[PDB]
RNA sequence: AAUUCUUCA
RNA sequence: GGUGCAUGGUUGUCGUCAGCUCGUGUCGUGAGAUGUUGGGUUAAGUCCCGCAACGAGCGCAACCCUUAUCGUUAGUUACA
RNA sequence: GGCGAAGGCGAAAACUUAGGCCAUUACUGACGCUUAGGCUUGAAAGUGUGGGGAGCAAAUAGGAUUAGAUACCCUAGUAGUCCACACCGUAAACGAUAGAUACUAGCUGUCGGGGCGAUCCCCUCGGUAGUGAAGUUAACACAUUAAGUAUCUCGCCUGG
RNA sequence: AUUGGGCGUAAAGCAAGCGCAGGCGGAUUGAAAAGUCUGGUGUUAAAGGCAGCUGCUUAACAGUUGUAUGCAUUGGAAAC
């Protein structure tokens, strides 16, 4: 029906979250499937770190990861028995003969990523907790940050089949015609008994146009 | 405040494609000592409503005193071509009307007082036939400053 | 409404 | 006294059969020219009292709104007394919702007195093109809140220059509970105005001496000099 | 001139 | 393998049609209306005017790329 | 616009005949209101008896269009549409509002009477109009010519 | 539908009119007492309905005390 506002400006507003490149087009598909490998790992074994993004830095026959979340705590744990870890589940998917140094770091301010909200409305979701207070509290939340409009929807059973009331909230303003908006967007699956639940984030980081290009 | 609510309806207008759903509440708001009011409101959510109709109720408040906690005469409630006849209670018997306007007297701040209804059983003229019947009533006082006597004999 | 006090 | 008698040399006179009977208590008995002229005493009585009124109420640190918006003449009267007599004043057409509801009026007077601020301190620091664009915006906001932008709460009493042409308005005004005093005119209702003064709507001069008289009472009360102060001696002003 | 559109919400 | 009459995501379509609504307020005992009405010009609820409505959101215009002008930087694997 | 209780009533005149309006210093003295049963009328179609057929046209014929057309279209075409003597007693016979009575804001038209008296201007009495508060009705809407406050009596209504 | 509804659009005003009977009905004055007001007398079986009390291991119940209501007769006043 719509298409995405993310998409859209990567390019002309927004940054690749990975810059990398090779020759020509022979193992590429491998850097791709290999580096998507850890690009889900560190979305799905930890969702209680709330991680904002990944940014992964890999060069000819070498390895970078910037990570951004907001505590990194669980990452590295008390005694770094985890960081060690880490680097193995990094180890057998990028292999024994490269090196793997890697960063953690803290977003300022991390309550404007769209990742984090997705991962809060999908963990309320789960545990079978009334969609209509989980919104409100959501959406005060990060509209007491300081920020432009919020736009987030939930999609699929809600407590009962033949969902016909699929909620969706608006405030503020919310161009999405506007070339650059820095509108960050996240899509994430809640997985209950009845089904799957798609909950889509849109979130507005303030106004850019007239002003730079790049970040 | 107890802020009471009574029944409530579901409604939508129609227009190209689908329905717009969007129901209406009606509620009622007292002290139960002396000051109460109703508001009528809709929205397209629970809570937005509830909020709305407990703004429009509680800004639109009226005053009524308490006769030793009932009424000592008959109204009838005429509005809406329906009617509701009250009657004077004793000084304590229980509280005796049906629902939607037993919580209309109970949080006006009356003991007991005979209710009955007449005609239709729609909630909303119920409601607007039970407060012109409350309201267009007079006091003691009032004959006794209008008429030339002092104090009723 | 003659006085205003 | 304040507006005597011999003063009343051109007060009377309505249009030809169109009346609440209401206002045959209000008035002397039904003349057959049509034209039915006024009981002296009673309007000398009514302004004594909005004019103790409006003292009281100054006294007290209020603020009065003034509105007229008839043809040609009203509307300058009121600009006039505005800009003579420090007032509240509405001189464009009074908006369906400007006194039982403030917030939606709010936003409106402070964003027109932040942006007036911006382009005191806008010294073309900007585009033309945007600047003339901000400039027609302050006009804008400006032709409708002519007078509304140095208070910022509700009106304690205001004055109408006519009760018939302001409906919306007096509505909204007994909706609330503020009282307000008009020039009613003899085809209006005895309650939807506290303080009864008949008189003509559709004779300038008539107007003009009650609009300058009340302009005076709201002046008096301000430590300003006035000319309307008990003064026996009167003024010729006609329209054209 | 100018017609009909199978039950079930 | 079944269940798109359980779905997420995605897509067609009306359709790049220009509409779809909300906060507050007013009128009607109600669903609702009022804004979005009307007069003009535009492709456009774009804008203006008056108007019991005052404001606000999405959408459309806008800001992006490309072609058509010229200047500036650069000179090869063009130019010669 | 008017008249008649209603249906209805519009070329002219002759005779008889109905009711109403305005003012009454005139007269009797409540003889007034309503109406079960009863009696009189009652658009239009129609029947019986005796006449007339100009036009119009149920039924019927043919010609058109349509798959169908025993219809809308056209040309023919009879009863009927008239009068006189009898009957039928039905209609959205509507103002979808029974009759009678007094009271309750206003404003602007048209008509008959009387007064002032050139029509055209004013007042007074009655009916027919439009717009309109209170009041009322479910709203639409009524509103001095009530569907308001009320009184008197008849008939009628109780899910399809 | 006496306390307790309606007949403009939801069922219901007969097509209209003349009207016997019936019902309703202006003001003064006296009388009358038919209704209407009302003192007294007599009666309305018991049980049961109701209000107190006693007893059955206690309510169930049984008993006891009192309890309205209508009607006749008689004496008084005359707003309608």
């Amino acid at each position: 029906q719509k298409v995405n506002s993310n998409g859209l400006r990567f390019g002309i507003n927004k940054n690749w979250i990975s810059r990398w490149t090779a020759n020509s087009h022979a193992q590429t598909a491998k850097w791709l499937i290999e580096d998507e490998k850890i690009r889900n790992l560190f979305f799905v074994n930890y969702r209680n770190a709330q991680v904002s993004n990944v940014e992964i830095e890999r060069t000819q026959a070498t390895v970078d990861v910037f990570v951004y979340a907001a505590q990194p705590a669980f990452l590295i744990g008390s005694e770094n028995k985890n960081i060690q870890k880490i680097t193995k589940q990094i180890k057998q998917i990028i292999g024994r003969t490269t090196n793997l140094d890697l960063t953690i770091n803290e977003i300022g301010s991390p309550m404007l990523s769209a990742r984090i909200i997705a991962r809060d409305l999908a963990n309320a979701i789960e545990a079978r907790v009334p969609l209509r207070t989980a919104m409100r509290q959501s959406l005060i939340k990060v509209l007491k940050a300081g920020a432009n409009g919020i736009k987030v929807l939930v999609s699929g059973r809600l407590n009962g089949a033949e969902i016909a009331r699929d909620k969706m909230y608006i405030e503020g303003n919310m161009p999405l015609s506007t070339l650059r908006a820095d509108i960050d967007y996240a899509l994430e699956k809640a997985q209950t008994t009845y089904g799957v639940i798609g909950v889509k984030v849109w979130i507005n980081r303030g106004m850019i146009y007239t002003k730079g290009l790049n970040r | 405040f107890e802020e009471r609510i009574v029944k409530l309806k579901r409604i939508s207008k129609t227009t190209k494609g689908g329905r717009n759903m969007r129901f209406s509440v009606l509620v009622v708001v007292g002290n139960r000592k002396g000051k109460i009011g109703y508001g009528i409101a809709k929205a397209l959510e629970v809570p937005n409503a509830i909020k709305k109709a407990i703004k429009a109720a509680h800004n639109s408040l009226h005053t009524i005193e308490i006769h030793k906690g009932s009424i000592y005469h008959e109204v009838i409630g005429r509005s809406g071509a329906s009617r509701v006849l009250l009657k004077p209670a004793p000084q304590g018997t229980g509280i005796i009307a049906g629902g939607a306007i037993r919580a209309i007297i109970e949080l006006a701040g009356y003991s007991d007082i005979y209710t009955k209804n007449l005609g239709r059983n729609t909630p909303i003229n119920m409601i607007h036939a039970t407060m012109d019947g409350i309201l267009k009533q007079l006091s003691p006082r009032r004959v006794a400053i209008l008429r030339n006597k002092n104090l009723n004999e | 409404m003659g006085n205003f006090d | 006294s304040l507006a005597k008698l011999g003063e009343m040399r051109t007060h009377v006179g309505m249009v030809k059969r169109y009346w609440n009977p209401k206002m045959g208590f209000f008035i002397e008995p039904e003349r057959k020219h049509n034209n039915d002229h006024f009981v002296l005493e009673l309007q000398r009585q009514s302004l004594q009292t909005a004019y103790n009124y409006v003292k009281e109420v100054a006294q007290n640190n209020g603020q009065i709104l003034f509105v007229g918006t008839k043809n040609d003449y009203v509307k300058k009267l009121v600009n006039n007394i505005a800009k003579r007599v420090d007032v509240a004043f509405i001189t464009q057409r009074w908006l369906g919702g400007t006194l039982t509801n403030f917030k939606t009026l709010s936003i409106s007077i402070n964003k027109l007195n932040k942006l007036v601020e911006k382009q005191a301190e806008n010294a073309a620091d900007l585009t033309k093109k945007e600047n003339l664009m901000l400039s027609r915006e302050i006009e804008r906001l400006e032709k409708f809140f002519g007078g509304v932008k140095s208070l910022k709460r509700l009106p304690n009493l205001l004055i109408v220059d006519d009760p018939v042409y302001e409906k919306n308005a007096v509505a909204e005004a007994n909706i609330l509970r503020i009282p307000v005093v008009a020039l009613c005119n003899t085809n209006t209702n005895p309650e939807l105005v506290d303080f009864i003064i008949p008189a003509n709507n559709h004779q300038p001069q008539s107007t003009c001496l009650l609009m300058n008289l009340l302009a005076d009472a709201v002046a008096e009360a301000k430590a300003m000099p006035t000319m309307f102060a008990y003064k026996p001696d009167e003024e010729i002003q006609i329209e054209i």
